[PDB]
Formats: C-alpha cells, sequence, structure tokens
C-alpha cells in the first residue's frame, strides 16, 4: 500500500547519540535478532553517509529462550514531528482505573508489518558495538513502523479500530487502551471469565493476522482495584515526575506529582525474594512498576528521579529491564 | 568493482569555484607528469567548461626526494560535503582481550586510490593547473576515485573494508584481522602451512576486490611497538617550570601497567624500571579473577588475572578529590570501576577475591540511602583489614 508521509519539527536535525558498551551473550543475541530481521526484510544495512545513531540492546522477557532487542528512540521522539495532536490518534479512557482486572497484550508483529515513509527511514539508524573496540559496530536502519516509537500507533490506528470494532460492540464496559506496543484490556468481571476473553481476543488478532508466538501470547494481569485511593486535578500539557528513594530492608517509597509538595500518588514496594540482593534489581522492577502504574492511570510514562550513581546504573539497568519501551530519567546524588 | 556509497552536499550549498594562482613551472610539470599518470592508471579525468567549479592545488617538496607531492587545498570543500558518521572510539585496551600464536602484517598503501567515488560528487573535486605564463588556459581535471585530504575519504574507506573483510572474517571465526595505519595486521592460532594458506586466499581475495597487497613479505619486526605497547605474541609491555611536573606525571601512569609497583620516589621508579616484567593475554574459557590491595591514602592497586601469578593487568585506583569519603565507598567505586573496564575489554564482568568481610557490605547496605551494585566475591586472608571501623 502507499506509504504515509512523515515529517521533523522544523529547525531540528536528526537524532546523533553515542552507543554504550554491551556484554557478550547481549552482543551475541542482538546480532541474532538482527540477522533474522534483515533476512525477514524489515531491516537494512547503511552506510557511513547516515550520520545519525541510536543506540540499542537486548532485554530478557520472563520465559524467553532468545533475548528481546530493544531501541531507545528517547532522542528521536523528542525531535519527531509534532505528529501526534493534531493526529492525536485516540484520547486515553477514563475508565482505567475503577475495573478490577486489566491485561496487557503485546501487537509488535503488526506494526512491523505496515511500512514506513522513505524519507525518515534514514533517522532510524542504530548500531550494534563490538567488544574492545576491535571493529566499529554494524548500523542498521529500519524499513517498516518501528517498534518503541509513537509514530507507529498513530499511523496504524486505521487499522486497530478495524480490528477492534466487533470486540467492542459486543459489550461496551470491557475498554481496550492503546499506548506504543502495549494494549491494555480492562474488564470488571471474574478471572475466568476476563481470561477466557483475553484468548477470545488473542486468537481474534492471530485470526486477523494471515502472517503463534510464544511472547505474543505472553501477558500479565494488574489490578488496579487493589491499590490505595486516597490526584485533586491533572494537566496534560505539564510533564510529570516521580521520584524514587530507597528504604531500609530492600523497601523502596515512591512519589508521582506534577508540582513538588503535592503529591498525586504515593507508594511503597518490596519483595523478599532472595535474587533481591542486588539493589538494581529491585529499582528497576520498582520503576517499571510504577511506569505502568501510571501508564493505565494516566497517558503518557513519567520522567523519573533515580536515587543511584549515574555509572551503575547505566550500566546494570539494560539486564533487569523487561518493559518494552523506555522512560526519562534524571540522576539525584543529594541526600534527602 | 564495489559500490559506490551515495553522497551529496549540505542544502543550499553550491560547488567550490574559488579562484587560483599561478605557479611556477617546473612544479607545473611536476604537476603535469603527475596527472598524466592518474589519467593512465584512471584515478582522474577530464573535464570541459561546463563545470565552472575550480579549486586550488600545490606541490610540496618531499623530503630528500626529486619528485614533488600533489596536495589540493580541500579547506573551502571540507565544509561544502555533507556530515559523515564519526565515531568516537577509545584506543583499544592494551591487547589484553584474546591470543593468537601467529601474526602476519600485510601493506594496503594503495587502497587509499582503489575506492571509487559517487558519480554525483565526482564534477566538484575539478581543479585547474595554469599553463607557463597563462598564454593559453591551464588543464582542469577532477578526480573518480577517492582524494587524499577530502574530509569524507576515511569514514567511506573504513566501511568500504569493513564490507570487503565482512564475509572472509564469516568464514574464519577463528582469524582476527586489524588495520593500523598502512599495515594490516593478521593474527591466527593455526599452525604455520594452515595460516600460509590462509593469508595467500585473504590476498586473492583482496585483489579480487581490487585492493592491493604487495607479494613481497613485509620487513616489520615480531616488536610491533603499537601505541607505545611493545607486543609480543606471547606477552606485551609497556614502552620503556609549570611544564615539567605535567611530564613526569604523565610517564609515570603509563609505566603502572606492566612494571607493578609504580607510586623521594624517584629511587623507587628506578628500582622498579630496573626489574624486566611481562603480561600474558587473556584467555577465555578459564574465568577472569580481580584482586585488590589497600595501598592507603585513599589508594588501591588492582590485579586482574586468570591464574595465579600471571597477570592480565595492573591498576591503580584514586579517590575522588573531596571533603570526607568512607574506605568501604572507594572500595565499591573501585570494584565497580574495574568491571565497567573488564566489560570494555573482555565483555564478562569478572569475579572478585576482596579483603572484606561479608557481613560488613550487609552492613553498609542496611545503612547507605543509594543503590550500589555488588556482584559475588570471596574473601582472602590478607593483613590490610580494611574493617571500615565504626
Ligand atoms: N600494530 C599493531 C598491533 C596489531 C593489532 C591487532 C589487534 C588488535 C585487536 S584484535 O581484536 O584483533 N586482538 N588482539 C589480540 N591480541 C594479540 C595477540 C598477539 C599478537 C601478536 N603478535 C597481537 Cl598483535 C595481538 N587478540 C585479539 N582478538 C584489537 C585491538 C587492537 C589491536 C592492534
Amino acid at each position: 500500500i502507499e506509504t504515509v508521509p512523515v515529517k521533523l519539527k522544523p529547525g531540528m536535525d536528526g537524532p546523533k547519540v553515542k552507543q554504550w558498551p554491551l556484554t557478550e551473550e547481549k552482543i551475541k543475541a542482538l546480532v541474532e535478532i538482527c540477522t533474522e530481521m534483515e533476512k525477514e526484510g524489515k531491516i537494512s544495512k547503511i552506510g557511513p553517509e547516515n550520520p545519525y545513531n541510536t543506540p540499542v540492546f537486548a532485554i530478557k522477557k520472563k520465559d524467553s529462550t532468545k533475548w528481546r532487542k530493544l531501541v531507545d528512540f528517547r532522542e528521536l521522539n523528542k525531535r519527531t514531528q509534532d505528529f501526534w495532536e493534531v493526529q492525536l490518534g485516540i484520547p486515553h479512557p477514563a475508565g482505567l482505573k475503577q475495573k478490577k482486572s486489566v491485561t496487557v497484550l503485546d501487537v509488535g508483529d503488526a506494526y512491523f508489518s505496515v511500512p514506513l515513509d522513505k524519507d525518515f527511514r534514514k533517522y532510524t539508524a542504530f548500531t550494534i558495538p563490538s567488544i574492545n573496540n576491535e571493529t566499529p559496530g554494524i548500523r542498521y536502519q529500519y524499513n517498516v513502523l518501528p517498534q518503541g516509537w509513537k509514530g507507529s500507533p498513530a499511523i496504524f490506528q486505521c487499522s486497530m479500530t478495524k480490528i477492534l470494532e466487533p470486540f467492542r460492540k459486543q459489550n461496551p464496559d470491557i475498554v481496550i487502551y492503546q499506548y506504543m506496543d502495549d494494549l491494555y484490556v480492562g474488564s470488571d468481571l471474574e478471572i475466568g471469565q476476563h481470561r477466557t476473553k483475553i484468548e477470545e481476543l488473542r486468537q481474534h488478532l492471530l485470526r486477523w493476522g494471515f502472517t503463534e508466538p510464544p511472547f505474543l501470547w505472553m501477558g500479565y494481569e494488574l489490578h488496579p482495584d487493589k491499590w490505595t485511593v486516597q490526584g485533586v486535578y491533572y494537566d496534560p500539557s505539564k510533564d510529570l515526575i516521580a521520584e524514587i528513594q530507597k528504604q531500609g530492608q530492600g523497601q523502596w517509597t515512591y512519589q508521582i506529582y506534577q508540582e513538588p509538595f503535592k503529591n498525586l500518588k504515593t507508594g511503597k514496594y518490596a519483595r523478599m525474594k532472595g535474587a533481591h540482593t542486588n539493589d538494581v534489581k529491585q529499582l528497576t522492577e520498582a520503576v517499571q512498576k510504577i511506569a505502568t502504574e501510571s501508564i493505565v492511570i494516566w497517558g503518557k510514562t513519567p520522567k523519573f528521579k533515580l536515587p543511584i550513581q549515574k555509572e551503575t546504573w547505566e550500566a546494570w539497568w539494560t539486564e533487569y529491564w523487561q518493559a518494552t519501551w523506555i522512560p526519562e530519567w534524571e540522576f539525584v546524588n543529594t541526600p534527602p | 568493482p564495489i559500490e559506490t556509497v551515495p553522497v551529496k552536499l549540505k542544502p543550499g550549498m553550491d560547488g567550490p569555484k574559488v579562484k587560483q594562482w599561478p605557479l611556477t613551472e617546473e612544479k607545473i610539470k611536476a604537476l603535469v607528469e603527475i596527472c598524466t599518470e592518474m589519467e593512465k592508471e584512471g584515478k582522474i579525468s577530464k573535464i570541459g567548461p561546463e563545470n565552472p567549479y575550480n579549486t586550488p592545488v600545490f606541490a610540496i617538496k618531499k623530503k630528500d626526494s626529486t619528485k614533488w607531492r600533489k596536495l589540493v587545498d580541500f579547506r573551502e570543500l571540507n565544509k561544502r560535503t555533507q556530515d559523515f558518521w564519526e565515531v568516537q572510539l577509545g584506543i583499544p585496551h592494551p591487547a589484553g582481550l584474546k591470543q593468537k600464536k601467529s601474526v602476519t602484517v600485510l601493506d594496503v598503501g594503495d587502497a587509499y586510490f582503489s575506492v571509487p567515488l559517487d558519480k554525483d560528487f565526482r564534477k566538484y573535486t575539478a581543479f585547474t593547473i595554469p599553463s607557463i605564463n597563462n598564454e593559453t588556459p591551464g588543464i582542469r581535471y577532477q578526480y573518480n576515485v577517492l582524494p587524499q585530504g577530502w574530509k569524507g575519504s576515511p569514514a567511506i574507506f573504513q566501511c568500504s573494508m569493513t564490507k570487503i573483510l565482512e564475509p572472509f572474517r564469516k568464514q574464519n571465526p577463528d582469524i582476527v584481522i586489524y588495520q593500523y595505519m598502512d599495515d594490516l595486521y593478521v593474527g591466527s592460532d593455526l599452525e604455520i602451512g594452515q595460516h600460509r594458506t590462509k593469508i595467500e586466499e585473504l590476498r586473492q581475495h583482496l585483489l579480487r576486490w581490487g585492493f592491493t597487497t604487495p607479494d613481497k613479505k613485509h620487513q616489520k619486526e615480531p616488536p610491533f611497538l603499537w601505541m607505545g605497547y611493545e607486543l609480543h605474541p606471547d606477552k606485551w609491555t609497556v614502552q620503556p617550570t609549570v611544564n615539567d611536573i605535567q611530564k613526569l606525571v604523565g610517564k609515570l601512569n603509563w609505566a603502572s601497567q606492566i612494571y607493578a609497583g609504580i607510586k623521594l620516589e624517584l629511587a623507587e621508579n628506578r628500582e622498579i624500571l630496573k626489574e624486566p616484567v611481562h603480561g600474558v593475554y587473556y584467555d577465555p574459557s578459564k574465568d577472569l579473577i580481580a584482586e585488590i590491595q589497600k595501598q592507603g591514602q585513599g589508594q588501591w592497586t588492582y590485579q586482574i588475572y586468570q591464574e595465579p601469578f600471571k597477570n592480565l593487568k595492573t591498576g591503580k585506583y584514586a579517590r575522588m578529590k573531596g571533603a570526607h569519603t568512607n574506605d568501604v565507598k572507594q572500595l565499591t567505586e573501585a570494584v565497580q570501576k574495574i568491571a565497567t573496564e573488564s566489560i570494555v575489554i573482555w565483555g564478562k564482568t569478572p569475579k572478585f577475591k576482596l579483603p572484606i568481610q561479608k557481613e560488613t557490605w550487609e552492613a553498609w547496605w542496611t545503612e547507605y540511602w543509594q543503590a550500589t551494585w555488588i556482584p559475588e566475591w570471596e574473601f582472602v586472608n590478607t593483613p590490610p583489614l580494611v574493617k571500615l571501623w565504626y
């Protein structure tokens, strides 16, 4: 089909970001993923004429036989066009918080199906590094709608609505929200009925897609009503901040708010598994939970204030990350 | 033979038509001869009056040689060509990574002139050489290959190198290839005969892709002395007012890598330099072990080794200039710094042997307000106690 025209913010050049070093196994997994993608024709190599760069690294979802590639399109997301207020997409439903059950699903392959504009493909280049600075890394660029980029849901809106009409027409109370790859299905019924409906939607999507991934079928459940209820108001224009702090015996306390000294949300978290001995693992799990909670409650993933050293966090945040996207974080080095 | 890389100029910008002025007669004759030889070799081509672009050209007398080299001022064009892919890469670690039994070197000097240039960008390389006394118009030429001194020649050459050598590395993952200056260094673990056949195969491959490597064996000695590091197939060694202090500090810092013991401190430096040392290379099968020593007054010395008495590396860590710094905090900064360095150099973070009690770190985490990364470690009885007291 004909491609969709996209542009940039006028007066803004493409993204160029340094790529941090990675371990051996992560590089092997990234090479395997990228070779498979290039075999499928969704990723193409580029020469040196493209001066734009973007980090890439491998994460591991629960029960993964192979790692999953993840790209840090934060710089591009900041620097790409104002394509999501005129083409806003769909306003976030306000029903997500009151229901008892909400299940996440992955729809990244549908994004990978549809092609991207040609004159933008230069800006989505990434580089897989090499160990010991032995050779320059391997450079790649996307030929279809990429993951973790907010332009993909905005472009896919039409096809997503075309396939989501029957299910929504079945019963108006069960709602569906989209955020990047995440697809949230919200219901206030029993667990068995919710799971059956979720499976029904899963093979609904499979039947629509002519092209059964174990990673696609995996999802987790969240219970908003289990949370404390105790914000007075919320301003969509302003960007919100969430601060993390460490409490003794592996505890963590997080505060979400747009303005200081007025807590929109407060929470505590802890998990005494025994693999918690790594502080970075507990911090990563806490930050993912907080960001998912805000995404269910509000439209966008927030800004974060991390109580950790810059280099330690930078080195040891990748392997414990499990989400499909990356928020924006800032480091704090002054005790309270 | 290789496919050309498309390249354009910065938008809103036009080709160089900068004026040039007449030169000497012998220099112009040398330039004419060089241009004729390039035209015979195909590196240059003739262009008619339809191209108005012009760039300066001048000859530089080669040191102790009759011939003069042609150099073209590309300072004006370097602002016309688009940005290229620049990589901020640090110098590779002093050969700590891996080992190869046999090593050969080859020459790739002519390769810089064997890479074809884009068709759209050729007409911008126009330079004129006026005739003597300028009674008639001079000779105008443009390059069909990569020109020396151009902004984008190194990046294009590097990409071409990588794309040429990707299949050869694919077929032989054991053999390592690097390019230092005009010398291509190849290292292999195989036997002499197998390595020779592989080198001849590589030479034929590079000839097929057009890059030139001489048949004659290079005269480079086994000690390569690259980047101040004397390199040997089995070991490696370091190089044997207001400004004088910085020079001495710099020369002392470099000697601390393999000549362990670098700290009236001139006498100890002279004494430790008199003792020859060596360093073995990393082995992937065996795991890495890093050991820490508390030298005192905010100084630590770390040794990375596979097996005892065979150090892979040695280094020193110094505390950051602040009001107060706790001993365990310096220890943790040191260990995480060594872990990051090992990740960069080898790719796997190493296990540590520290002279600290296990409960000390647990108490530290219970008391610390930040989040720190702690690997599994084995305590080793060493005279330094570093108990941290209270
Ligand atoms: N001039 C000059 C030096 C040429 C050189 C070669 C390789 C390099 C690599 S490397 O990746 O190719 N490499 N190196 C070794 N160690 C090793 C062992 C024995 C010998 C001998 N004789 C040598 Cl020269 C090197 N092991 C791996 N894998 C990386 C980075 C930088 C390099 C510079």
